[PDB]
């Protein structure tokens, strides 16, 4: 396989030059990886941080060309930009999955960090927390079948590594954390719902945020192990009593509180 | 019915429940083709006779289908069985407790951190409305497992 | 594990007392945070006056009606006792 | 070992010192040329918060002292409409 991944990575290489579109290239890239996963063979580290300097590459180029671009090439580009997304989510889970040296690893952090401070977001507003823990998000139907699943508890733990936005929101408000308690697998994958929750909590995902409909995670949970497993995690404080007090009773918060409490009070 | 289920084959059993067959049936000891299907983790097996309401009985052993599947180690057919509209606290609960402890000792599923995970879910599944609080009917000592008289508190947990 | 409060005309005590206790522990936390003599303070508590050391129970503060959501008001009158001249806390503005 | 914490008022309200250390600005306010390190007062001056938001934060600090970890029995602190969003600028301002 090694022959397969260098030739492959001299194709892309020389696509990238060119400035030319690689969502294929890096979809099948990523799919040649899980195949070689899934024959349980040891992985190199210095291509997957190459692939993962170019994905980010190519998705800060998609992003550039889908800021402007005509509407039948708007929808083409944000095809595109998402299924660029979620080949780096796939890199990100093969990253993890192997095992890397130290500053192999920390190549492969700064590389996620540059990502995720780039802020990338797809048409409902998944940054790469919500995709990482979404059951939803797709997965191609080749080899990235075989490994690369969601929720998945370690790519969330290496987002949380590298920083992710805990408490971002979609176009619906959903943080990371009302995504992942609605999981529908709660019993049959208590290992990825488990070291999700606590990780996203430890992180610093305040569980009572309120998404555009009003409902806190532990209101967003459509199964009972999310919110006994959530309630345990989630810590009081007088600041989320009082503002959930000041939202339940409908009291005029405009101007009479602090510029960075209004915030606090517009999810909590 | 019941050896369509036990094996891997799920469209001979969608084809013989099609056409009104008896998922209620008892076979020698108990089974209703449920004890089967959540034997070898059959998930969609298990879904099938769900759908086509085969029912929950005890078998001979006075094992449900759940207490079977959490036995041998089969977290999505205990996930599936769970999720019945009729299940109770107590049930639910030794589900997860017997899932949680088979996973501690097996051969092909052996994990000792889903162990910790199911029988902590289980417990603090007992322990959350402090009123009518679950408390666990735990058994004296037996020497064989050391000294340990169970652990019916998250701390010792 | 019972949570009272003893307030005087400004000052205000939060204390917890064990179900299984009498009223001479809590008269001695409180003595030993106000320094005043046990024999000088009265619980004067709804009104009404209490005893020394006989029951928590019969005083009129239980487990359930003491909270530590809303404790209940214990007053405390010292000799000269004196009157129940409790402040109240300030209004607060009305909700529009 | 006791914390009287002081209101804009003049209410004392003479609270734990590991109930009043749950909040941020209550341990930054006596660290620092606060401590008076003879265990007697501990005052803090709090001359913009009335008296009724004292009232609610000392009982969420027993509040939070008490419950730590009870799984969801957990009671809900109650909140009087008026006194939201008084109690929500004195949460920040303490960092409770």
């Amino acid at each position: 396989f090694e022959q397969c991944i260098k030739l492959w990575l001299h194709a892309l290489h020389l696509r990238q030059k060119g400035n030319r579109n690689t969502h294929k290239d890096l979809l099948r890239f990523a799919q040649v990886f899980s195949q070689m996963i899934h024959l349980n063979e040891t992985v190199k580290a210095p291509d997957i941080e190459c692939v993962l300097r170019c994905s980010v590459l190519e998705i800060e180029q998609s992003m550039n060309r889908v800021k402007n671009i005509s509407d039948a090439d708007v929808h083409n580009a944000m095809d595109n930009y998402e299924c660029n997304l979620y080949t780096f989510l796939y890199l990100v889970c093969i990253s993890t999955k192997t095992q890397c040296s130290e500053e192999d690893q920390c190549k492969i952090n700064k590389q996620i960090y540059n990502l995720i401070h780039l802020d990338p977001r797809t048409r409902e507003g998944f940054t790469l927390l919500h995709l990482a823990v979404n059951s939803n998000t797709p997965v191609d139907d080749f080899h990235t079948n075989d490994v690369c699943s969601f929720p998945n508890a370690l790519v969330t733990k290496l987002l949380l590594d590298c920083g992710a936005e805990v408490n971002a929101v979609d176009n619906e408000g959903n943080s990371a954390l009302h995504i992942i308690v609605q999981y529908n697998r709660p019993i049959s994958d208590f290992l990825t719902l488990h070291s999700i929750i606590i990780s996203l909590v430890e992180a610093g995902a305040h569980t009572d945020m309120t998404n555009k409909q009003n409902k806190t995670p532990l209101d967003k949970s459509t199964t009972g192990v999310s919110e006994i497993l959530l309630k345990t995690q989630m810590k009081m404080s007088l600041k989320c009593l009082a503002a959930r007090a000041v939202r339940a009773n409908d009291i005029n918060y405009q101007d009479q509180i602090p510029r960075t409490l209004e915030e606090f009070v517009g999810f909590h | 019915l019941m050896i369509a289920a036990y094996k891997g084959h799920t469209d001979v059993v969608r084809y013989l429940l099609e056409q009104r067959a008896d998922p209620n049936a008892k076979a020698h000891c108990g089974a209703t083709a449920l004890h089967f299907a959540a034997e070898a983790g059959h998930i969609d097996i298990v879904k099938e006779l769900i759908k086509w309401r085969a029912a929950i009985v005890v078998n001979g052993h006075g094992m449900t289908p759940l207490k079977v599947a959490a036995e041998s180690c089969k977290a999505d057919v205990v996930e599936l069985l769970l999720s019945h509209a009729d299940c109770d606290r107590r049930s639910r609960i030794e589900a997860l407790e017997l899932l949680g402890a088979s996973f501690a000792n097996d051969r092909e599923n052996y994990d000792i951190i889903k162990t910790y995970h199911y029988l902590y879910l289980a417990m603090l599944e007992r322990f959350q409305d402090g009123d009518n609080i679950l408390e666990k009917e735990v058994l004296p000592p037996i020497h064989a497992y050391g000294n340990r008289t169970e652990c019916r508190n998250p701390q010792e947990l | 594990d019972v949570f009272l409060m003893i307030r005087r005309h400004k000052t205000t005590i939060f204390t917890d007392a064990k179900e299984s206790s009498t009223v001479f522990e809590l008269k001695r936390i409180v003595e030993g945070i106000l320094k005043r003599p046990p024999d000088e303070q009265r619980l004067y508590k709804d009104d009404q006056l209490l005893d020394d050391g006989k029951t928590l129970g019969e005083c009129g503060f239980t487990s359930q009606t003491a909270r530590p959501q809303a404790p209940a008001t214990v007053g405390l009158a010292f000799r000269a006792f004196e009157a129940l001249c409790i402040e109240p806390f300030s209004s607060p503005p009305e909700l529009p | 070992m006791y914390v009287k914490l002081i209101s804009s008022d003049g209410h004392e309200f003479i609270v734990k010192r590991e109930h009043a250390l749950t909040s941020g600005t209550i341990k930054a306010m006596l660290s620092g040329p606060g401590q008076f390190a003879e265990n007697e007062t501990n005052e803090v001056n709090f001359r913009e918060i009335p008296s009724h938001v004292l009232s609610k934060v000392c009982m969420y600090f027993t509040y939070k002292v008490r419950y730590t970890n009870s799984s969801t029995e957990i009671p809900e602190f109650p909140i009087a409409p008026e006194i939201a969003l008084e109690l929500l600028m004195a949460a920040n301002f303490l960092d409770c």
